[PDB]
Formats: C-alpha cells, sequence, structure tokens
C-alpha cells in the first residue's frame, strides 16, 4: 500500500505535466492531424509507443518481481501485491505490448510494401487503435484507482469470482481485453481486405514477398481467434457481473469450460504474436544479405500449415487434468505436427544467407540473435508437446523458461528488429550504429542467464508463481542467477531510451519511397512490379521512377472525430462496470447508449 | 465498386466462431441442472419462431434479386424492406415474452448453469437480431435527401447479408438447443 | 421468380426437422443453410467471399466436436 | 520417475539439434564476409524425429491409465485426496482414518489416489512420484503412484496462486510394510464433524491427525458446492483492502 501511493501522485503529476507544458493550444495539432487521423502511417506509430510505455510499466514490474525472487525469505513483495504484480506484467505484454507492437509494425510496413494508398477501411482502423488504447488505460488504471487482478494472465474461473474476492480485480482483465479484442478483431479485418483488393498492378499473389504474407497469416488468425475471446470474457463477464453460472462452482457449472474457451483462443493467438515476428525477420535477413529467399513452394506453403494446425493443438495446455487419454495423445501427436511446419522456416533463412554477402549492422544483429534463441526455446516446447512427460514439468519454471525463450527471442526481438531496420521511415536519419551495438549485447546476454538457470530451477524443484523457494538442496543460487540476468536486461532499457534522445541495402518497397519519411498519399504512381523483389529490379535493372506529368488526384479519406468518442464510450462503460457496480451498471449502460448512437452516425455520414 | 461488401463479410465469418464458442459452451453445459429445474419449453412456439424467420428470409432472398437486380423496383424498397422489417420484431417480441414467461421457474442465468448458456446462446443471439432492425431502418433514411441507385448504395446489401447470417445459427440453434 | 423455388423448398426442411424428433439430423441443419446462402455469394469478390465462410464452420466442428470430445 | 528416462534420453536428442545449428552458422559466415531439390529431400527426417517420439510417447499415455509403477492387478489401496484452499486433505476409505497436509504410503504398493478439490483447482505434484493430476472441484480423478526407494519425497501443489498457495508444500514419506500397519494401528482423535468445516478457511495449519474418515459428508468428490456451506456458514468472505482477518467471528486452530 505504501508503494502504490507514490505513483498515484506520479500518475497525477504526469497528467498535470501534460496540461502545462503541452496543452498551451492543441485543438489545431493534437485534435486535427492526430488522435482522429486517418493516414495508416500515423496510426501504427501510436501502437508501438504504447508498447514502449508498457515496456517500462512491464519493466519495473519484471525487475521488481525477480528482485523479490533474488533469494529465499526475501521481504520485498508480500503474497499479494505480487500476484497482482506478476499478473499485470504478463497481461501488459502480449496483449498491451506485443499485440500493439506487432500490429504497429504491421499497420505501417505492410501497406507500403503493397503500393496501396491507405488500408481497406482507414476509418474503422482509426477506432481500432483507441479500442485497444482505452483497454490499455482501463488495465493500467487498476494501479491505484482499484486493484490489479491477481489470477495470472490466464485467470482460471475457480479462482476468479468469490474464491478470489477482490471486486475490481478480474473485471479490469475482463473488460480491458473485451474492448481491445474488438479493436484487434477489426485490425485483422482491415488488413485481410487491404492485402487482397488494393494491391498494385503487377503485384502477383504468390510473390509479394514473404513478410506481407506472414502479416496476411497474422490477420487471418485474428478474425477466427478473437470472437472466442469476445465471448469467453463475455461469458466470464456475465459470471462476474450479471450473475451467470457458466463456470461457477456453486450452481454446478463446469469450472474447466472457461479453460477450454480461453485456450481455443489462446494458442492460435500465440501464433499471432509469432507470425509477424517471422515476417519482419524474413526481409531483414534477405535484405542486408542481398540474396533471394530460396524456397517458396515450401516456405509460403509452410506458413499456411501453422495457420490451421493451430486449432488442432490448443488442447496441449491441459493434459494434467486427466483427459480421455486418447484425446491427450491426439493433440500430443498433433503438436509435434506443428513443430515441423515451423521447423522448415528456419532452414529457409540460412540458405538465403549463404553464398550471399552480408554486413553486420544493428538490424542484422537482431536477426543474427533471433536464429538460435528461438530454437533453444523451440527445443524445449517439443518436450512440452510430449503429454506423457508434460505431467512432470507442468508449470515449474521449466515451462516459464521454455516460452520466454520462444516469445522474447521471437516477438520482442522482432519488435526490436522492426524498431531499428524501419526507423528511417519514422523520422530523419537513424540510430547510432556503434552505440546501438552496446544495447544489443547487454540485452542478449542477460536474457540467457535469466531463463536458462530456470531450466535447472524448474527441473530441480521450483514451481512457478511462488514468492519464496526455501533452502532445498542448495538450489538458491540458480534462483539468484536468474535474478541477476533479470536485472541485467533492465540495464539496457535506459540505453534504449538514450538512443532515442538523439532528436541501407533495401530489397522491397521500403526505401523505394520518394525520400525518407514517405508522404500522406504514399507513392505518386503505383509500381508495375511484375516480379518477386521490387527494389533490386528497380535499381540496377533499369531505373524506373515517378515521372512528372503522370500524376493524378488525391484519395480524400479525411478525418472524423467519432472513433475517439466511440472508444471513450467503450472505456467509460468498461470502467463503469469494473470499478464497483456489481449487479448492474448505471454508467455502463450509457457507454452502450453512446456507442449505438455513433453506430448510427457510422451509416449517417456521407463521405 | 465498394470493398465494404467483402470487409463486413469476413466479419460475418468471425461470428461463426462466436456462436460456435457458445455452441461448445452450451453443448458441454447440456447435462447439468444437478440441482434446479429440468428444461420443458413450448414446442409450437419453436416452429412459430423458426417458421416466422424461415419466412423472413423468403421475403428477402427475392427482396433484392427481383428488386434491384431484376428490373428496377425503386418504389418497392418502401415495400419489400419495410415488410421484412416488421418480421424482425416478431422474433424480438416472441423471445422477450418467452424470457418473461421463463421468470416462472428458470429465470435469467441464476437458477441453473444450463439456463446461463441458453439465455446467452440466445442472448447475444437476440442482441444481433435487435441491432439489425436498427441497421435495416438505419438505411431506410436514404430515400429523402439521398435516394441512391443500386450498385452504389451498398448499405442495403451489406446490412441485408448481415441480416441473412442470423437465420444460419438460428436454425442451428433450432437443432442445437432443441 | 427464381428465388421463390428455394424459399418454398426451405420451409419443408423445418417441417421434416420436427418430424425427426416429434448425423442424420445434424446434416439437415447444415443443408438448410446451403440453399439459403447459395443465392448471394459468387462471383467477382467471390471465391474469397464464399471461401472465407468455409473454414469458419471447421472451427465450429473443431470447437463443438472438440469440446464434446472431452 | 518412470518418464524420467524420456527426459534424460530426450535431453540429448535436442542437445544434438542445438549443436547442428552451430555447424550451420559458425563454420561459414566468417569465411563469407566483405572484409528446390534440397527442401523436398529434407522432408524425410523431420517426421523421423517426431515419429520416433509419436510412438513411445503414445505408448506411455496409455500406460499411466491402467495400474502402472506397482506390481499387478492386486493390492488395491484407495486414498481420497481433496484440495481445499492452501491446505491438503487425504482420507482413507479402507479404515476410518483421515490425515491433513501429510501422507504416508508403503513402498512397492499400488495407491489409487482419488484426486479432487474443495474450493480451488489444484494438483498433487510430489516431485519424487513423477506425474501430477489436477484436483477438479466437482469430480474425482483417479491416479496411481508408488515409492522407489525409502526416503523423503517432497510434495507441492500446481500452485494456482491465491495468496496462500506458495506454502502448500506438504511433505510425504515412503516406508516399509511392517511399519505401515503398526503406524495405522496406533492412531485408533476422530471426525469431529465441525472441525471439518473448520478447515475450508484458507490459513496455516499444523499436523491434525484425525482418526476417522470424513467421506460420510456428501462425498466431497461430488457436489463441489461445499464452498458456500464452508466459508459463509462461519461468516467470512475476504476482500483485498482492509477489514479482512476473516470478517470477524472467531473459533479456529491457527499457527502459534
Ligand atoms: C512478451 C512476453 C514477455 C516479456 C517481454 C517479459 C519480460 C520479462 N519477464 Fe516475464 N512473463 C511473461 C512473458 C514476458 N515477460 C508471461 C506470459 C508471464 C506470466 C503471466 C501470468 O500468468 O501472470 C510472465 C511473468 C514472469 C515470470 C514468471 C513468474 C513466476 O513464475 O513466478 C518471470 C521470471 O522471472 C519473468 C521475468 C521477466 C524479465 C526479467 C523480463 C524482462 O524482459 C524485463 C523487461 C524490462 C524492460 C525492457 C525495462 C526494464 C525496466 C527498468 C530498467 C526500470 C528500472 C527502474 C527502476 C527499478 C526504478 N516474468
Ligand atoms: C510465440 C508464441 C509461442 C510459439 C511460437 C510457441 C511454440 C511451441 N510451443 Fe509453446 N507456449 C507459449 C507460446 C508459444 N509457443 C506460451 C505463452 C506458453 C505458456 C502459456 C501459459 O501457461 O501461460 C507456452 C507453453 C507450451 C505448452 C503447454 C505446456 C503446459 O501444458 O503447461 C506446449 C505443449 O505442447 C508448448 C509447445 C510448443 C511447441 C511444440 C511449439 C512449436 O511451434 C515450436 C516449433 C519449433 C521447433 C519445433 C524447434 C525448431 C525446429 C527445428 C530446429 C527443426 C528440427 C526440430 C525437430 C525435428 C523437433 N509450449
Ligand atoms: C509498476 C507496478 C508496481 C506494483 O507494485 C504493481 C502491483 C500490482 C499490479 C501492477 C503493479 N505495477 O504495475
Ligand atoms: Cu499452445
Amino acid at each position: 500500500p505504501l508503494i502504490l501511493g507514490a505513483q498515484v501522485s506520479i500518475a497525477l503529476s504526469t497528467i498535470a505535466i501534460i496540461f502545462v507544458l503541452t496543452y498551451f493550444k492543441k485543438w489545431k495539432w493534437l485534435w486535427s492531424e492526430w488522435i482522429t487521423t486517418v493516414d495508416h502511417k500515423k496510426l501504427g506509430i501510436m501502437y508501438i509507443i504504447s508498447a514502449v510505455i508498457m515496456l517500462f510499466r512491464g519493466g519495473v514490474d519484471g525487475l521488481m518481481m525477480r528482485a523479490q525472487l533474488a533469494l529465499p525469505n526475501n521481504s520485498f513483495l508480500d503474497s499479494n501485491h505480487y500476484n497482482e504484480i506478476f499478473t499485470t506484467h504478463g497481461t501488459i505484454m502480449i496483449i498491451f505490448m506485443a499485440m500493439p507492437f506487432l500490429i504497429g509494425l504491421i499497420n505501417v510496413v505492410v501497406p507500403l510494401q503493397i503500393g496501396a494508398r491507405d488500408v481497406a477501411f482507414p476509418y474503422l482502423n482509426n477506432l481500432s487503435f483507441w479500442t485497444f488504447f482505452v483497454g490499455a488505460m482501463l488495465f493500467n488504471i487498476s494501479f491505484v484507482i482499484g486493484g490489479s487482478p491477481n489470477a495470472g494472465w490466464t485467470s482460471y474461473m475457480p479462482l476468479a469470482s468469490n474464491d478470489m474476492s477482490p471486486g475490481p480485480g478480474e473485471n479490469y482483465y475482463l473488460l480491458g481485453l473485451q474492448i481491445a479484442g474488438i479493436g484487434t478483431l477489426m485490425t485483422g479485418i482491415n488488413f485481410m481486405v487491404t492485402i487482397l483488393k488494393m494491391r498494385t498492378k503487377g503485384m502477383t499473389l504468390m510473390r509479394m514477398p514473404m513478410f506481407t504474407w506472414t502479416t496476411l497469416i497474422t490477420m487471418v488468425i485474428i478474425v477466427f481467434a478473437f470472437p472466442v475471446l469476445t465471448v469467453a470474457l463475455a461469458l466470464l463477464s456475465f459470471d462476474r457481473l450479471f450473475g451467470a453460472h457458466f463456470f461457477t462452482l456453486e450452481a454446478g457449472g463446469m469450472p474447466m469450460l472457461w479453460a477450454n474457451l480461453f485456450w481455443i483462443w489462446g494458442h492460435p493467438e500465440v501464433y499471432i504474436v509469432i507470425l509477424p515476428a517471422f515476417g519482419i525477420f524474413s526481409e531483414i535477413i534477405s535484405s542486408f544479405a542481398r540474396k533471394q529467399l530460396f524456397g517458396y513452394k515450401a516456405m509460403v506453403g509452410s506458413i499456411i500449415a501453422i495457420s490451421v494446425l493451430s486449432f488442432l493443438v490448443w488442447t496441449h495446455h491441459f493434459f494434467t487434468m486427466g483427459n480421455s487419454a486418447s484425446v491427450n495423445s491426439f493433440f500430443s501427436i498433433t503438436t509435434m505436427a506443428i513443430s515441423i511446419p515451423t521447423g522448415v522456416k528456419i532452414f529457409n533463412w540460412l540458405f538465403t544467407m549463404y553464398k550471399g554477402r552480408i554486413s553486420f549492422t544493428t538490424p542484422m544483429l537482431w536477426a543474427l540473435a533471433f536464429i538460435p534463441n528461438f530454437v533453444i526455446g523451440g527445443v524445449t516446447g517439443v518436450m512440452l508437446a510430449m503429454a506423457a512427460a508434460d505431467y512432470q514439468y507442468h508449470n515449474t519454471y521449466f515451462l516459464v523458461s521454455h516460452f520466454h525463450y520462444v516469445l522474447i527471442a521471437g516477438t520482442v526481438f522482432a519488435c526490436f528488429a522492426g524498431f531499428i531496420f524501419w526507423y528511417p521511415k519514422m523520422f530523419g536519419h537513424k540510430l547510432n550504429e556503434r552505440i546501438g551495438k552496446w544495447f544489443f549485447w547487454i540485452f542478449m546476454i542477460g536474457f540467457n542467464i535469466c531463463f536458462f538457470p530456470q531450466y535447472f530451477l524448474g527441473l530441480q524443484g521450483m514451481p512457478r508463481r511462488i514468492y519464496t523457494y526455501g533452502p532445498n538442496d542448495g538450489w538458491t543460487t540458480l534462483n539468484f542467477i536468474s535474478t541477476v540476468g533479470a536485472f541485467m536486461m533492465g540495464v539496457g532499457f535506459l540505453i534504449l531510451c538514450y538512443n532515442i534522445y538523439y532528436s541501407g541495402v533495401g530489397r522491397t518497397l521500403d526505401w523505394a519511397t520518394s525520400s525518407a519519411i514517405p508522404p500522406h498519399y504514399n507513392f505518386a504512381v503505383l509500381p508495375e512490379v511484375k516480379s518477386q523483389d521490387a527494389f533490386l529490379h528497380m535499381k540496377e535493372e533499369k531505373t524506373e521512377l515517378y515521372p512528372e506529368s503522370k500524376f493524378k488526384k488525391i484519395h480524400m479519406p479525411s478525418n472524423s472525430g467519432r472513433p475517439f468518442f466511440m472508444s471513450v464510450a467503450f472505456g467509460l462503460a468498461g470502467f463503469g462496470l469494473v470499478f464497483e457496480w456489481y449487479w448492474m451498471g448505471v454508467v455502463g449502460l450509457i457507454g452502450v447508449l453512446l456507442c449505438m448512437v455513433l453506430r448510427s452516425f457510422e451509416y449517417d455520414n456521407g463521405y | 465498386g465498394r470493398l465494404n461488401i467483402l470487409g463486413f463479410w469476413i466479419f460475418l465469418g468471425a461470428e461463426i466462431v462466436l456462436f460456435s464458442t457458445l455452441f461448445a459452451t452450451f453443448f458441454v453445459l447440456k447435462n447439468r441442472t444437478a440441482g434446479g429445474v429440468l428444461p420443458d419449453e413450448l414446442f409450437e412456439v419453436n416452429l412459430v419462431m423458426i417458421m416466422t424467420f424461415l419466412l423472413l428470409i423468403s421475403s428477402f432472398t427475392c427482396g433484392i434479386a427481383v428488386h434491384e437486380m431484376r428490373r428496377g423496383s425503386l418504389k418497392g424498397v418502401v415495400i419489400w424492406t419495410i415488410i421484412t422489417l416488421l418480421l424482425g420484431a416478431g422474433f424480438v417480441g416472441c423471445e422477450i415474452n418467452e424470457f418473461v414467461h421463463y421468470v416462472h421457474e428458470g429465470a435469467a442465468l441464476s437458477t441453473s448453469a444450463f439456463w446461463s448458456g441458453f439465455f446467452v446462446l440466445l442472448g447475444t443471439h437476440g442482441t444481433h437480431v435487435t441491432i439489425g432492425i436498427f441497421w435495416i431502418t438505419g438505411i431506410l433514411i436514404q430515400l429523402k435527401k439521398r435516394g441512391l441507385t443500386p450498385q452504389t448504395s451498398s448499405k442495403i446489401f451489406i446490412s441485408s447479408l448481415y441480416w441473412h447470417f442470423l437465420d444460419v445459427v438460428w436454425i442451428f440453434i433450432f437443432t442445437g438447443v432443441y | 421468380x427464381x428465388x421463390x423455388x428455394x424459399x418454398x423448398x426451405x420451409x419443408x426442411x423445418x417441417x421434416x426437422x420436427x418430424x425427426x424428433x416429434x448425423f442424420g439430423f445434424a446434416f439437415i441443419q447444415a443443408a438448410l443453410q446451403l440453399l439459403m446462402f447459395m443465392h448471394m455469394t459468387e462471383s467477382e469478390n467471390g471465391t474469397i467471399q464464399v471461401g472465407n465462410t468455409l473454414f469458419g464452420f471447421f472451427g465450429a466442428i473443431v470447437i463443438v466436436l472438440g469440446s464434446i470430445w472431452i | 520417475q518412470q518418464s524420467d528416462l524420456i527426459l534424460l534420453s530426450i535431453g540429448f536428442m535436442l542437445f544434438i539439434v542445438g549443436v547442428v545449428f552451430v555447424l550451420f552458422t559458425i563454420i561459414l559466415v566468417k569465411y563469407r564476409d566483405r572484409k528446390t531439390f534440397l527442401e523436398v529431400v529434407w522432408t524425410v527426417i523431420p517426421i523421423l524425429i517426431v515419429i520416433a517420439l509419436s510412438v513411445p510417447t503414445v505408448q506411455t499415455i496409455y500406460s499411466l491409465e491402467k495400474a502402472p509403477e506397482a506390481t499387478k492387478d492386486k493390492e488395491p489401496l484407495v486414498v481420497y485426496a481433496t484440495s481445499v484452499d492452501w491446505k491438503w486433505v487425504f482420507s482413507y476409505p479402507e479404515q476410518d482414518i483421515e490425515t491433513v497436509n501429510y501422507l504416508n504410503i508403503p513402498v512397492d504398493r499400488p495407491i489409487l489416489f482419488k484426486i479432487s478439490s474443495a474450493d480451488s483447482m489444484a494438483s498433487l505434484w510430489i516431485p519424487q512420484l513423477g506425474g501430477q493430476k489436477y484436483a477438479m472441484a466437482g469430480m474425482l480423478m483417479d491416479q496411481y503412484l508408488q515409492a522407489d526407494k525409502v526416503g523423503t519425497y517432497e510434495g507441492r501443489n500446481a500452485n494456482f496462486t491465491g495468496e496462500h498457495f506458495a506454502d502448500q508444500e506438504f511433505d510425504v514419506n515412503a516406508v516399509t510394510e511392517k511399519d505401515f500397519n503398526s503406524w495405522v494401528k496406533k492412531t485408533q482423535p476422530k471426525l469431529t464433524k465441525e472441525k471439518y468445516d473448520e478447515l475450508m478457511l484458507p490459513e496455516n495449519v499444523d499436523e491434525l491427525t484425525f482418526s476417522s474418515t470424513h467421506l460420510k459428508y456428501v462425498d466431497h468428490g461430488q457436489d463441489a458446492e461445499y464452498a458456500m456451506e464452508a466459508r459463509k456458514r462461519l461468516g467470512y468472505q475476504a476482500v483485498s483492502p482492509h477489514s479482512k482477518t476473516d470478517p470477524f467471528e472467531n473459533v479456529k486452530k491457527n499457527e502459534f
């Protein structure tokens, strides 16, 4: 309680700082060219700068957690205000960090590589940001205004309603993700239509090239694995608020049914956080290598396998609860059938880097380090797929050690790779290469001495979600080593922000823009392409530019202030149902009232 | 040419998983009510609800084909789209008095775990058909200062085909829950 | 004119559905929607349009027959 | 420790995969600085890596079902295992006995652990016995175990965290046959009826012997609604800030 009193003042200070320094006059720059803007380039920016903000929020969280877990009998954090702490850390990632960080790198890089103007509905994509953001402030305001949930990012049902007890805990998780799920659902719908009907002439479907293909796969899984989340929480939101008994222990409802609904959405979304990560790494390793992605009838054909085989594998997170054995081997054999379509994509990055040249720049290093660390986590998930041995290392850190290798090397590195390799798109010049190398090395070495002792921590006998281990066979140092490496990755986020204080060998339509920071209309003429890689065939082979006297008109999808007002209603009704208001919501119905009024304005505005 | 016909179409594919999630929820919560009321609902109301909706699409499969596509019955839009709008209230009015009559033993979602799924598998079900009325009437404000021609006023078609998607699970609810 | 033939054929499936109660009955439900939606998909934007809805019912079988599978 | 041979044998299987990719990068790359038929022929090995596990792993999933690490279809001992919050409950239907946060089993004997819970989902891990099974509040899950050598087997929970869940460590032991029957005889407190309800509060407890079985109470494996008749009959529902301490109304057996 003592710690949470300083940040509410710091939270009010930051709010008080925006008024004096920034709000001298903002209804001409903040409300016009931003907030409710339509240009796809500006939206993708607002996605990742929230993920960096959540990185520090997730950062002080991840650090003080392991700082508490330095050694046994440590009195930094108590039983609770750790459960809430470690729950906020995990939900801030994936949902409010890796999702906005990935879609942001998608909401920017994909529409330029296809030659189109904006996206399909540059109007519905506007609210698609705020729909996530009001869910971010909802889940962030659980800080001191209410109480952050303390059931994990999973938050199973039997420990979530009355057995749990905190009122304003799970509701932020239910209503916070319920909104962002609506926003994230529309981001998959916009980009599923943008990459199918707005491509430029000559841009053939089979070659466009491969990252824009992974994004296509990313925005397909979102469409079919988010309506589940929309009802899985809505069912849970009915259990919590309106008094439903879908999974309640009392009226006899199935406590495990909410587990299977969450995971029917769970593991498919797990690939939504790794699909764009694969794509962002597919260009960079074939761009500064100056070679051809050798393999398409077996690499893009491999990107479709994991897209469907993600829903025949989701039952691998259970196993321990004693299923029908046969059904515990079905998804066990099937899970091994998911590490093979994922496996061939690693053999496709090394033979596109061989025979070809290379220059170790900063974005190369992130692609250099992505190859091993993701496999070291992948050579452990194969073990997790074995249901017969999953019962021994279920939970117990060895699971935590598996996936932290999979996602941080997978997505967090791709979030860092897409950060630097496509930074000249965002503003002038780029990051300093030599001192940017200092951030790469320190963040990489602390990553392993943090989670590889967890492979020994978990196998020796340290379960997960535990605030004190105890002197068990001298297994204290493996825990402290994990914390040293944990606090070591923190050292670096200061460097990451210092590199920001300073304020190429392309092979696709990246540097093909008229100059740095491409304009609003993006590309005056649509490229003919008619080949696999556009930039190299449009540099050495001929020239081909944007000749004058061949221009035409504008797009004119101007701004409308409704998406901001639309999501505030979602954030207002969401906050109103969470913070007290147990049975029914006095203001929760108004948010429903305001949203439907704007949905009439949706089809009452001619443009 | 408007791609919203395709964009708000892949949104209709997402709701298949929405209702399938509720169908998986409901089909697992079928054998409960270990302590509560056993389900016994009126049979004639089911066919009356289903036949009202099966006749709702019968006035809508031809409500745009022999309307805008075949010939040009521009005056019939206040005829075919209004009659099909009153049939939407028939399902709403019948399902509301069905829930109010269920206040008599088995009210809302608190009586049993089974009635929680049914009041939600048919709950957001009833919500989807209620907002469609306001969406079908939302386009009916176009024959005033607008009055667009076919192949241009896509609001009718994109809202007509959304309205069609209901009867899909509506029939799957007929077989699913009954 | 041509759409009335399917609409007239659709009403009999519900009447035969009541005759089943008052696989063999899990198919008449899917077949009732085939004729209903086959009058508004292809083409132009088709192939993609009628293709989007195909893999959604797979999840319905995977989600339903998969949840019941436990 | 039956599946431990998979862990050690599989450990080297991926230890090779980690070094295979060391030969695929370090051997070149340095030599290569400025200063279609292979992919199709590659599809023969990846199933060979997984089908060599998609048979012995499936030959093990069906192996933990029937009577495993014990003997044959004899000596059937039943032990009803219940999981309240933080605290572990185990009751023997053979003779009127029931222990809490402690468990004794004779070595080289089959034990049909009936796994269940009271208020929150759980699972008896016990890192020396091997596999764990979730304690599902609402039904009983069967699970058989045994004892390798005589020793001290640590035991914990799946730790579905809930304030008092990290200290769910309950110690279990495995001794001989002759000492088990003398130990069982010495015991016969009893099933004090009300002290059972004095257990569903999540706190901290000591040994609590109890020489009478509690399964005469709604089975507990069935009708998991015993969370309302538990915490609420003594007047207690916790919160997150202030006014906890089990909202007044005393009577219990705590620490110190
Ligand atoms: C995107 C995925 C992702 C990312 C990036 C991270 C980031 C980190 N995580 Fe975690 N983690 C999860 C995924 C992730 N995590 C998940 C899914 C859970 C479980 C969720 C749940 O079930 O509740 C979890 C919880 C979890 C656990 C397991 C908890 C347990 O079992 O008891 C551990 C183990 O130590 C951990 C450690 C770290 C560390 C050291 C980082 C580092 O990357 C830290 C990153 C920090 C920065 C980049 C900024 C550093 C901050 C500073 C420099 C500020 C310092 C200033 C002051 C202290 C004043 N986090
Ligand atoms: C980016 C997200 C992501 C990705 C891509 C993966 C990828 C994989 N994961 Fe995992 N996983 C998670 C996110 C992810 N996972 C999360 C978040 C959890 C914990 C959730 C929670 O409980 O909170 C988890 C936990 C988890 C479980 C559940 C454990 C439990 O029951 O508690 C399982 C079970 O099968 C698993 C296995 C796998 C496998 C086999 C792959 C495969 O796709 C990996 C493919 C890679 C390889 C197979 C190695 C590379 C291949 C080669 C080098 C070719 C040669 C190799 C062979 C021939 C084997 N991981
Ligand atoms: Cu998974």
